[PDB]
Protein backbone atom coordinates (compact mmCIF):
# COMPACT_ATOMS: atom_id res chain seq x y z
CA UNK A 1 0.00 0.00 0.00
CA UNK A 2 3.06 1.97 0.62
CA UNK A 3 4.04 2.12 -3.19
CA UNK A 4 5.39 5.16 -3.69
CA UNK A 5 6.20 7.59 -6.60
CA UNK A 6 9.53 7.90 -6.15
CA UNK A 7 10.00 4.42 -5.69
CA UNK A 8 8.58 4.18 -9.30
CA UNK A 9 10.45 6.67 -10.96
CA UNK A 10 13.39 4.14 -9.82
CA UNK A 11 11.95 1.37 -10.77
CA UNK A 12 11.02 2.39 -14.06
CA UNK A 13 15.23 2.47 -14.86
CA UNK A 14 15.02 -1.47 -15.05
CA UNK A 15 16.89 -2.55 -18.06
CA UNK A 16 15.62 -5.47 -18.52
CA UNK A 17 12.00 -3.76 -18.21
CA UNK A 18 13.48 -1.65 -20.70
CA UNK A 19 14.17 -4.61 -23.03
CA UNK A 20 10.46 -6.01 -22.35
CA UNK A 21 9.03 -2.54 -23.75
CA UNK A 22 11.26 -2.76 -26.82
CA UNK A 23 10.55 -5.58 -27.88
CA UNK A 24 6.54 -4.86 -27.34
CA UNK A 25 7.16 -1.85 -29.47
CA UNK A 26 8.48 -4.00 -32.32
CA UNK A 27 5.96 -6.28 -32.12
CA UNK A 28 3.14 -4.18 -32.49
CA UNK A 29 3.43 -1.06 -34.43
CA UNK A 30 0.08 0.11 -32.51
CA UNK A 31 1.34 2.02 -29.48
CA UNK A 32 -1.79 1.70 -27.14
CA UNK A 33 -1.03 -0.92 -24.41
CA UNK A 34 2.15 0.66 -23.17
CA UNK A 35 0.58 4.09 -23.17
CA UNK A 36 -2.24 2.10 -21.05
CA UNK A 37 0.18 0.46 -18.69
CA UNK A 38 3.34 3.30 -18.60
CA UNK A 39 4.13 5.34 -16.49
CA UNK A 40 1.76 8.42 -18.17
CA UNK A 41 -0.63 6.70 -15.90
CA UNK A 42 1.04 4.85 -12.87
CA UNK A 43 -2.17 2.74 -11.76
CA UNK A 44 -1.12 0.69 -14.72
CA UNK A 45 2.43 0.30 -13.81
CA UNK A 46 1.81 -0.53 -10.13
CA UNK A 47 -0.84 -3.05 -11.22
CA UNK A 48 2.07 -4.30 -13.30
CA UNK A 49 4.67 -4.32 -10.32
CA UNK A 50 2.47 -5.96 -8.28
CA UNK A 51 1.48 -8.65 -10.82
CA UNK A 52 5.01 -9.82 -12.04
CA UNK A 53 6.02 -9.75 -8.11
CA UNK A 54 3.72 -12.40 -7.13
CA UNK A 55 5.44 -14.68 -9.55
CA UNK A 56 7.40 -17.22 -8.32
CA UNK A 57 10.80 -17.09 -9.77
CA UNK A 58 10.55 -20.12 -11.32
CA UNK A 59 14.56 -21.54 -11.03
CA UNK A 60 14.35 -21.70 -7.95
CA UNK A 61 11.40 -24.03 -7.40
CA UNK A 62 12.70 -26.07 -10.52
CA UNK A 63 15.86 -26.12 -8.12
CA UNK A 64 13.90 -27.46 -5.55
CA UNK A 65 11.71 -30.46 -6.90
CA UNK A 66 15.15 -31.38 -9.24
CA UNK A 67 16.33 -31.68 -5.44
CA UNK A 68 13.69 -33.61 -5.13
CA UNK B 1 31.60 18.31 -35.12
CA UNK B 2 29.22 17.13 -37.71
CA UNK B 3 26.80 14.68 -35.53
CA UNK B 4 25.46 17.71 -33.29
CA UNK B 5 24.93 19.30 -36.50
CA UNK B 6 22.79 16.37 -38.04
CA UNK B 7 21.01 16.06 -34.68
CA UNK B 8 19.84 19.52 -34.68
CA UNK B 9 18.65 19.22 -38.20
CA UNK B 10 16.62 15.77 -37.66
CA UNK B 11 14.97 17.24 -34.67
CA UNK B 12 13.68 19.91 -37.07
CA UNK B 13 12.04 17.14 -39.26
CA UNK B 14 9.68 16.10 -36.68
CA UNK B 15 9.75 18.12 -33.59
CA UNK B 16 8.67 21.15 -35.52
CA UNK B 17 5.08 22.19 -35.99
CA UNK B 18 3.17 25.72 -36.77
CA UNK B 19 -0.81 26.21 -36.42
CA UNK B 20 -0.47 23.28 -33.81
CA UNK B 21 -0.26 20.80 -36.44
CA UNK B 22 2.61 18.67 -37.81
CA UNK B 23 4.09 19.81 -41.49
CA UNK B 24 6.79 18.45 -42.71
CA UNK B 25 6.30 14.99 -40.64
CA UNK B 26 2.80 14.15 -42.14
CA UNK B 27 4.85 15.75 -45.53
CA UNK B 28 7.31 12.92 -45.66
CA UNK B 29 4.52 10.01 -44.82
CA UNK B 30 2.27 11.32 -47.52
CA UNK B 31 5.43 11.83 -49.93
CA UNK B 32 6.37 7.86 -49.11
CA UNK B 33 2.78 7.27 -50.04
CA UNK B 34 3.12 9.45 -53.47
CA UNK B 35 6.27 7.65 -53.86
CA UNK B 36 8.18 10.86 -54.79
CA UNK B 37 11.32 10.40 -52.45
CA UNK B 38 11.49 14.29 -52.19
CA UNK B 39 9.58 16.83 -50.31
CA UNK B 40 9.52 20.59 -50.11
CA UNK B 41 10.97 23.12 -47.22
CA UNK B 42 11.20 26.12 -46.41
CA UNK B 43 14.08 27.93 -44.71
CA UNK B 44 11.99 31.12 -43.24
CA UNK B 45 10.58 28.35 -41.01
CA UNK B 46 14.51 27.49 -39.75
CA UNK B 47 16.04 30.48 -38.33
CA UNK B 48 13.72 30.85 -35.58
CA UNK B 49 13.53 27.00 -34.56
CA UNK B 50 17.19 26.98 -34.70
CA UNK B 51 20.29 29.28 -35.15
CA UNK B 52 23.32 26.42 -35.67
CA UNK B 53 22.27 25.41 -38.91
CA UNK B 54 21.74 28.50 -40.68
CA UNK B 55 24.59 30.52 -40.44
CA UNK B 56 26.88 27.50 -41.47
CA UNK B 57 24.98 26.57 -44.47
CA UNK B 58 25.23 29.66 -45.79
CA UNK B 59 28.74 29.31 -45.94
CA UNK B 60 28.93 25.68 -46.34
CA UNK B 61 26.33 25.32 -48.48
CA UNK B 62 27.69 21.53 -50.15
CA UNK B 63 29.02 20.65 -46.94
CA UNK B 64 25.90 20.71 -44.85
CA UNK B 65 23.47 19.62 -47.89
CA UNK B 66 24.27 15.81 -48.03
CA UNK B 67 24.22 15.21 -44.40
CA UNK B 68 20.62 16.53 -44.48
CA UNK B 69 20.70 14.01 -47.15
CA UNK B 70 21.59 11.32 -45.61
CA UNK B 71 19.40 12.67 -42.74
CA UNK B 72 16.39 12.49 -44.14
CA UNK B 73 17.08 8.69 -45.58
CA UNK B 74 17.40 8.02 -41.98
CA UNK B 75 13.93 8.85 -41.35
CA UNK B 76 13.29 7.45 -44.36
CA UNK B 77 13.93 3.95 -43.58
CA UNK B 78 12.85 4.24 -39.58
CA UNK B 79 8.99 5.27 -40.60
CA UNK B 80 8.98 2.74 -43.59
CA UNK B 81 9.90 0.14 -41.85
CA UNK B 82 7.08 1.25 -38.98
CA UNK B 83 4.51 1.71 -41.61
CA UNK B 84 5.10 -1.82 -42.96
CA UNK B 85 4.58 -3.32 -39.62
CA UNK B 86 1.57 -0.80 -39.35
CA UNK B 87 0.26 -2.33 -42.27
CA UNK B 88 1.28 -4.52 -46.07
CA UNK B 89 15.67 -3.14 -49.97
CA UNK B 90 16.05 -0.24 -52.59
CA UNK B 91 15.69 3.46 -50.70
CA UNK B 92 18.09 5.69 -52.08
CA UNK B 93 18.90 9.07 -51.30
CA UNK B 94 15.90 11.89 -51.04
CA UNK B 95 16.56 14.87 -52.98
CA UNK B 96 16.01 18.28 -51.11
CA UNK B 97 13.92 20.68 -52.46
CA UNK B 98 13.68 24.54 -51.03
CA UNK B 99 12.54 27.92 -51.46
CA UNK B 100 12.62 31.20 -50.29
CA UNK B 101 11.44 34.95 -50.66
CA UNK B 102 13.82 36.88 -48.53
CA UNK B 103 15.45 39.11 -51.09
CA UNK B 104 16.42 39.22 -54.64
CA UNK B 105 19.64 39.78 -56.68
CA UNK B 106 19.76 40.76 -60.08
CA UNK B 107 22.40 39.50 -62.44
CA UNK B 108 24.16 43.06 -63.24
CA UNK B 109 25.36 43.22 -59.21
CA UNK B 110 27.28 40.30 -59.25
CA UNK B 111 30.62 40.06 -58.43
CA UNK B 112 33.66 37.57 -57.82
CA UNK B 113 32.91 37.65 -54.11
CA UNK B 114 30.08 35.37 -52.17
CA UNK B 115 31.43 32.58 -54.62
CA UNK B 116 30.03 29.33 -53.30
CA UNK B 117 27.42 30.61 -51.30
CA UNK B 118 23.58 30.74 -51.79
CA UNK B 119 22.18 33.62 -53.53
CA UNK B 120 18.72 34.91 -55.09
CA UNK B 121 17.78 36.17 -58.43
CA UNK B 122 15.54 36.51 -61.13
CA UNK B 123 15.07 36.60 -64.73
CA UNK B 124 13.45 34.70 -67.85
CA UNK B 125 13.77 30.63 -69.28
CA UNK B 126 14.86 30.33 -72.80
CA UNK B 127 16.41 26.94 -73.34
CA UNK B 128 14.92 23.35 -72.86
CA UNK B 129 17.88 21.22 -74.37
CA UNK B 130 18.43 17.75 -73.82
CA UNK B 131 17.46 15.02 -71.23
CA UNK B 132 21.45 14.24 -70.91
CA UNK B 133 22.14 11.51 -67.95
CA UNK B 134 24.41 11.14 -65.31
CA UNK B 135 25.36 7.58 -63.12
CA UNK B 136 24.69 7.11 -60.02
CA UNK B 137 25.26 3.62 -59.24
CA UNK B 138 27.41 1.51 -61.60
CA UNK B 139 29.25 -1.46 -61.15
CA UNK B 140 32.69 -3.07 -63.12
CA UNK B 141 34.63 -6.08 -63.80
CA UNK B 142 38.36 -6.03 -64.32
CA UNK B 143 39.19 -7.37 -67.60
CA UNK B 144 41.58 -9.67 -66.76
CA UNK B 145 41.32 -10.57 -62.76
CA UNK B 146 37.43 -10.69 -63.14
CA UNK B 147 37.53 -8.61 -60.20
CA UNK B 148 34.16 -7.11 -59.41
CA UNK B 149 33.54 -4.13 -57.74
CA UNK B 150 31.26 -0.96 -57.53
CA UNK B 151 30.90 2.88 -57.26
CA UNK B 152 28.71 5.46 -55.98
CA UNK B 153 28.26 9.11 -57.72
CA UNK B 154 25.98 11.15 -55.02
CA UNK B 155 25.89 14.97 -55.41
CA UNK B 156 28.03 16.15 -58.40
CA UNK B 157 25.85 15.00 -61.56
CA UNK B 158 36.02 14.79 -57.85
CA UNK B 159 37.19 10.97 -58.24
CA UNK B 160 37.53 8.88 -61.37
CA UNK B 161 38.05 4.95 -61.97
CA UNK B 162 40.42 2.93 -60.15
CA UNK B 163 43.82 3.11 -61.39
CA UNK B 164 45.04 -0.25 -60.26
CA UNK B 165 43.03 -2.79 -58.98
CA UNK B 166 49.52 -7.89 -63.92
CA UNK B 167 46.66 -5.79 -65.76
CA UNK B 168 48.07 -2.59 -66.56
CA UNK B 169 46.29 0.59 -66.51
CA UNK B 170 42.71 0.93 -67.90
CA UNK B 171 41.81 -2.64 -66.11
CA UNK B 172 37.94 -1.59 -66.31
CA UNK B 173 34.84 -2.17 -68.21
CA UNK B 174 31.77 -0.24 -67.30
CA UNK B 175 28.51 -2.38 -67.20
CA UNK B 176 25.28 -0.92 -67.98
CA UNK B 177 22.77 -3.74 -67.70
CA UNK B 178 23.18 -3.46 -63.79
CA UNK B 179 23.79 0.27 -63.62
CA UNK B 180 21.89 3.35 -62.56
CA UNK B 181 21.71 6.70 -63.93
CA UNK B 182 19.39 9.90 -63.47
CA UNK B 183 18.16 13.37 -65.65
CA UNK B 184 20.23 16.11 -65.59
CA UNK B 185 18.78 19.53 -68.50
CA UNK B 186 21.37 22.52 -69.09
CA UNK B 187 18.90 25.89 -68.22
CA UNK B 188 19.66 29.11 -69.29
CA UNK B 189 18.18 32.55 -67.86
CA UNK B 190 18.66 35.89 -69.04
CA UNK C 1 50.59 39.03 -46.97
CA UNK C 2 48.90 36.42 -45.58
CA UNK C 3 50.27 33.63 -47.00
CA UNK C 4 53.94 35.06 -46.26
CA UNK C 5 52.81 35.27 -42.61
CA UNK C 6 51.14 31.62 -43.24
CA UNK C 7 54.26 30.70 -44.40
CA UNK C 8 56.48 32.32 -41.35
CA UNK C 9 54.35 30.87 -39.13
CA UNK C 10 54.68 27.40 -40.74
CA UNK C 11 58.07 27.37 -38.53
CA UNK C 12 56.58 26.34 -35.67
CA UNK C 13 55.27 23.21 -37.09
CA UNK C 14 59.47 38.36 -29.61
CA UNK C 15 61.58 39.87 -32.20
CA UNK C 16 61.61 36.69 -34.61
CA UNK C 17 58.32 37.18 -36.01
CA UNK C 18 58.60 40.66 -36.75
CA UNK C 19 62.47 40.45 -38.10
CA UNK C 20 61.80 37.00 -39.90
CA UNK C 21 58.97 38.51 -41.97
CA UNK C 22 60.55 41.93 -42.76
CA UNK C 23 63.73 39.70 -44.14
CA UNK C 24 61.52 37.55 -45.87
CA UNK C 25 59.58 40.76 -47.67
CA UNK C 26 63.26 42.42 -48.23
CA UNK C 27 64.62 38.95 -49.65
CA UNK C 28 62.00 38.26 -51.97
CA UNK C 29 62.15 41.89 -53.45
CA UNK C 30 65.47 41.28 -53.93
CA UNK C 31 65.11 38.49 -55.65
CA UNK C 32 62.36 39.57 -58.17
CA UNK C 33 64.07 42.91 -58.53
CA UNK C 34 66.74 42.08 -61.25
CA UNK C 35 65.77 40.05 -64.25
CA UNK C 36 68.57 37.58 -62.95
CA UNK C 37 66.31 35.37 -60.33
CA UNK C 38 64.20 33.95 -62.93
CA UNK C 39 62.17 29.99 -63.30
CA UNK C 40 61.36 29.85 -59.71
CA UNK C 41 57.98 28.31 -58.48
CA UNK C 42 56.63 30.46 -55.80
CA UNK C 43 55.34 27.01 -54.71
CA UNK C 44 58.40 26.67 -52.51
CA UNK C 45 59.87 30.22 -52.81
CA UNK C 46 59.21 30.89 -48.82
CA UNK C 47 61.81 27.91 -47.32
CA UNK C 48 65.45 28.68 -47.63
CA UNK C 49 64.61 32.74 -47.97
CA UNK C 50 63.13 31.76 -44.12
CA UNK C 51 66.56 29.90 -43.38
CA UNK C 52 69.03 32.58 -44.21
CA UNK C 53 66.32 34.93 -42.41
CA UNK C 54 67.42 33.19 -39.08
CA UNK C 55 71.08 33.16 -40.57
CA UNK C 56 71.00 36.61 -40.88
CA UNK C 57 69.03 38.58 -37.69
CA UNK C 58 71.29 37.34 -34.08
CA UNK C 59 70.71 33.67 -34.15
CA UNK C 60 70.29 30.13 -36.13
CA UNK C 61 69.58 26.73 -35.54
CA UNK C 62 70.07 24.13 -38.08
CA UNK C 63 67.66 21.69 -37.48
CA UNK C 64 63.95 21.82 -38.89
CA UNK C 65 64.87 24.92 -40.96
CA UNK C 66 65.13 22.93 -43.82
CA UNK C 67 62.52 20.43 -43.26
CA UNK C 68 64.93 19.00 -51.30
CA UNK C 69 67.01 18.19 -55.01
CA UNK C 70 66.19 22.46 -56.17
CA UNK C 71 66.88 23.76 -52.39
CA UNK C 72 70.61 23.46 -52.35
CA UNK C 73 70.37 24.85 -56.13
CA UNK C 74 68.10 27.75 -54.74
CA UNK C 75 70.46 28.00 -51.95
CA UNK C 76 73.84 28.44 -54.20
CA UNK C 77 72.20 30.34 -56.78
CA UNK C 78 70.92 32.69 -54.28
CA UNK C 79 73.90 33.54 -52.20
CA UNK C 80 75.92 34.12 -55.13
CA UNK C 81 73.66 36.14 -56.93
CA UNK C 82 73.94 38.36 -53.39
CA UNK C 83 56.17 -8.77 -36.91
CA UNK C 84 57.85 -5.83 -35.07
CA UNK C 85 58.77 -6.86 -31.74
CA UNK C 86 61.23 -10.03 -33.33
CA UNK C 87 63.44 -7.53 -34.77
CA UNK C 88 66.11 -7.56 -32.83
CA UNK C 89 68.57 -4.46 -32.11
CA UNK C 90 65.88 -1.87 -33.84
CA UNK C 91 66.95 2.11 -34.08
CA UNK C 92 64.51 5.17 -33.52
CA UNK C 93 64.76 8.48 -34.04
CA UNK C 94 62.58 11.56 -32.67
CA UNK C 95 60.21 11.68 -35.55
CA UNK C 96 60.04 8.59 -35.85
CA UNK C 97 58.29 8.10 -32.64
CA UNK C 98 56.85 11.39 -32.68
CA UNK C 99 55.05 10.12 -35.75
CA UNK C 100 53.73 6.73 -34.04
CA UNK C 101 52.52 9.16 -31.55
CA UNK C 102 51.20 11.51 -33.86
CA UNK C 103 49.07 9.06 -35.62
CA UNK C 104 46.48 9.30 -32.72
CA UNK C 105 46.47 13.05 -32.59
CA UNK C 106 47.65 13.07 -29.03
CA UNK C 107 49.15 16.51 -27.68
CA UNK C 108 52.60 17.25 -27.91
CA UNK C 109 53.75 17.06 -23.84
CA UNK C 110 53.08 13.53 -24.40
CA UNK C 111 54.82 13.05 -27.06
CA UNK C 112 57.67 15.20 -25.71
CA UNK C 113 58.14 12.91 -22.28
CA UNK C 114 57.97 9.44 -24.33
CA UNK C 115 61.20 11.17 -26.26
CA UNK C 116 62.84 11.69 -22.75
CA UNK C 117 61.87 8.36 -21.24
CA UNK C 118 63.46 6.79 -24.50
CA UNK C 119 66.23 8.95 -24.80
CA UNK C 120 66.95 7.93 -20.95
CA UNK C 121 66.26 4.86 -20.89
CA UNK C 122 66.73 3.36 -24.22
CA UNK C 123 70.63 1.85 -23.28
CA UNK C 124 69.52 -1.79 -21.99
CA UNK C 125 67.36 -2.31 -24.71
CA UNK C 126 66.27 -5.30 -27.22
CA UNK C 127 63.20 -4.34 -29.01
CA UNK C 128 62.08 -0.26 -28.24
CA UNK C 129 58.95 -1.17 -30.09
CA UNK C 130 57.50 -2.68 -27.26
CA UNK C 131 58.38 0.36 -24.92
CA UNK C 132 56.91 2.90 -27.32
CA UNK C 133 53.94 0.84 -27.79
CA UNK C 134 53.26 0.76 -24.27
CA UNK C 135 53.71 3.64 -23.70
CA UNK C 136 51.52 5.27 -26.30
CA UNK C 137 48.84 2.74 -25.87
CA UNK C 138 48.95 3.96 -21.89
CA UNK C 139 48.69 7.19 -22.79
CA UNK C 140 45.72 6.68 -25.15
CA UNK C 141 44.02 4.42 -22.01
CA UNK C 142 44.84 7.53 -19.74
CA UNK C 143 43.39 10.62 -22.16
CA UNK C 144 40.48 9.37 -23.92
CA UNK C 145 38.87 7.81 -20.63
CA UNK C 146 35.11 9.36 -21.33
CA UNK C 147 35.09 8.28 -24.70
CA UNK C 148 36.04 4.61 -24.35
CA UNK C 149 33.08 4.80 -21.06
CA UNK C 150 30.20 6.40 -22.75
CA UNK C 151 31.02 3.77 -25.92
CA UNK C 152 32.52 0.23 -25.01
CA UNK C 153 33.27 -0.17 -29.17
CA UNK C 154 36.75 2.20 -29.15
CA UNK C 155 38.31 -0.62 -27.24
CA UNK C 156 38.14 -2.94 -29.99
CA UNK C 157 39.21 -0.47 -32.31
CA UNK C 158 42.06 1.24 -31.12
CA UNK C 159 43.60 -2.14 -30.30
CA UNK C 160 42.75 -3.53 -33.79
CA UNK C 161 44.57 0.11 -35.16
CA UNK C 162 47.55 -0.56 -33.00
CA UNK C 163 47.99 -4.30 -33.67
CA UNK C 164 48.06 -3.57 -37.82
CA UNK C 165 50.21 -0.26 -37.35
CA UNK C 166 52.86 -2.77 -36.29
CA UNK C 167 51.83 -5.97 -38.66
CA UNK C 168 50.42 -8.21 -36.42
CA UNK C 169 47.73 -11.28 -35.88
CA UNK C 170 48.36 -11.71 -32.69
CA UNK C 171 47.60 -9.50 -29.68
CA UNK C 172 48.55 -11.29 -26.43
CA UNK C 173 51.72 -9.70 -26.32
CA UNK C 174 50.81 -6.48 -27.29
CA UNK C 175 48.90 -6.85 -23.87
CA UNK C 176 52.02 -7.56 -22.41
CA UNK C 177 53.71 -4.24 -23.78
CA UNK C 178 50.74 -2.42 -22.31
CA UNK C 179 51.22 -4.35 -18.18
CA UNK C 180 54.67 -4.49 -18.33
CA UNK C 181 55.54 -0.85 -19.40
CA UNK C 182 53.09 0.08 -16.80
CA UNK C 183 54.92 -1.99 -14.39
CA UNK C 184 58.13 -0.45 -14.93
CA UNK C 185 56.69 3.22 -15.81
CA UNK C 186 54.38 2.91 -12.38
CA UNK C 187 56.05 5.97 -10.04
CA UNK C 188 57.62 8.48 -11.55
CA UNK C 189 56.12 11.97 -11.01
CA UNK C 190 55.08 13.23 -14.31
CA UNK C 191 53.01 9.88 -14.39
CA UNK C 192 51.86 11.06 -11.16
CA UNK C 193 50.62 14.48 -12.70
CA UNK C 194 49.00 12.56 -15.78
CA UNK C 195 47.06 10.06 -13.47
CA UNK C 196 45.75 13.24 -11.56
CA UNK C 197 44.99 15.10 -14.89
CA UNK C 198 43.35 12.68 -16.87
CA UNK C 199 41.47 11.01 -13.60
CA UNK C 200 41.27 7.23 -15.19
CA UNK C 201 43.05 5.75 -11.54
CA UNK C 202 42.52 2.17 -12.89
CA UNK C 203 39.79 3.37 -15.58
CA UNK C 204 37.30 4.63 -12.53
CA UNK C 205 36.74 8.13 -9.98
CA UNK C 206 39.31 8.66 -7.20
CA UNK C 207 36.22 9.64 -4.94
CA UNK C 208 34.17 6.83 -5.99
CA UNK C 209 36.93 3.80 -5.78
CA UNK C 210 38.21 5.37 -2.18
CA UNK C 211 34.89 4.15 -0.92
CA UNK C 212 34.77 0.82 -3.07
CA UNK C 213 37.57 -0.78 -1.53
CA UNK C 214 37.73 0.75 1.36
CA UNK C 215 34.67 -2.03 2.18
CA UNK C 216 31.30 0.30 2.50
CA UNK C 217 28.13 -0.71 0.45
CA UNK C 218 26.83 2.67 -0.34
CA UNK C 219 29.55 2.40 -3.19
CA UNK C 220 28.37 3.75 -6.57
CA UNK C 221 27.87 0.37 -8.27
CA UNK C 222 25.83 1.87 -11.53
CA UNK C 223 23.92 -0.97 -12.95
CA UNK C 224 21.00 1.58 -12.74
CA UNK C 225 21.54 4.56 -15.36
CA UNK C 226 21.34 7.90 -14.47
CA UNK C 227 17.93 10.16 -14.30
CA UNK C 228 19.45 12.54 -17.82
CA UNK C 229 19.67 9.11 -19.44
CA UNK C 230 16.08 8.49 -18.83
CA UNK C 231 14.93 11.79 -19.12
CA UNK C 232 16.66 12.16 -23.29
CA UNK C 233 15.38 8.81 -23.73
CA UNK C 234 11.83 9.19 -23.19
CA UNK C 235 11.98 11.51 -26.31
CA UNK C 236 12.67 8.53 -28.59
CA UNK C 237 9.44 7.33 -27.39
CA UNK C 238 7.69 9.97 -27.36
CA UNK C 239 7.58 10.16 -31.39
CA UNK C 240 6.69 6.40 -31.68
CA UNK C 241 3.06 7.28 -33.59
CA UNK C 242 5.34 7.09 -36.71
ZN1 LIG D 1 42.22 -6.28 -62.02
Amino acid sequence: DFLNDDYLKILSRCPTFMFFVEGLIKQHAPADEILSLLTNKNRGLEEFFVEFLVRENPINGHAKFVAR
Amino acid sequence: DNTEIIKSFKNFILEFRLDSQFIYRDQLRNNILVKNYSLTVNMEHLIGYNEDIYKKLSDEPSDIIPLFETAITQVAKRISILSRAQSANSLPTFQLILNSNANQIPLRDLDSEHVSKIVRLSGIIISTSVLSSRATYLSIMCRNCRHTTSITINNFNTVSLPRSCNCGPDPYIIIHESSKFIDQQFLKLQ
Amino acid sequence: QHCVAEVLRLDPQSGYLKKLTNATSILYNTSLNKVMLKQDEEVARCHICAYIASQKMNEKHMPDLCYPKKAKHLMNLFRQSLSLLVKKYCKMTTEEIIRLCNDFELPREVAYKIVDEYNINASRLVCPWQLVCGLVLNCTFIVFNERRRKDPRIDHFIVSKMCSLMLTSKVDDVIECVKLVKELIIGEKWFRDLQIRYDDFDGIRYDEIIFRKLGSMLQTTNILVTDDQYNIWKKRIEMDLA
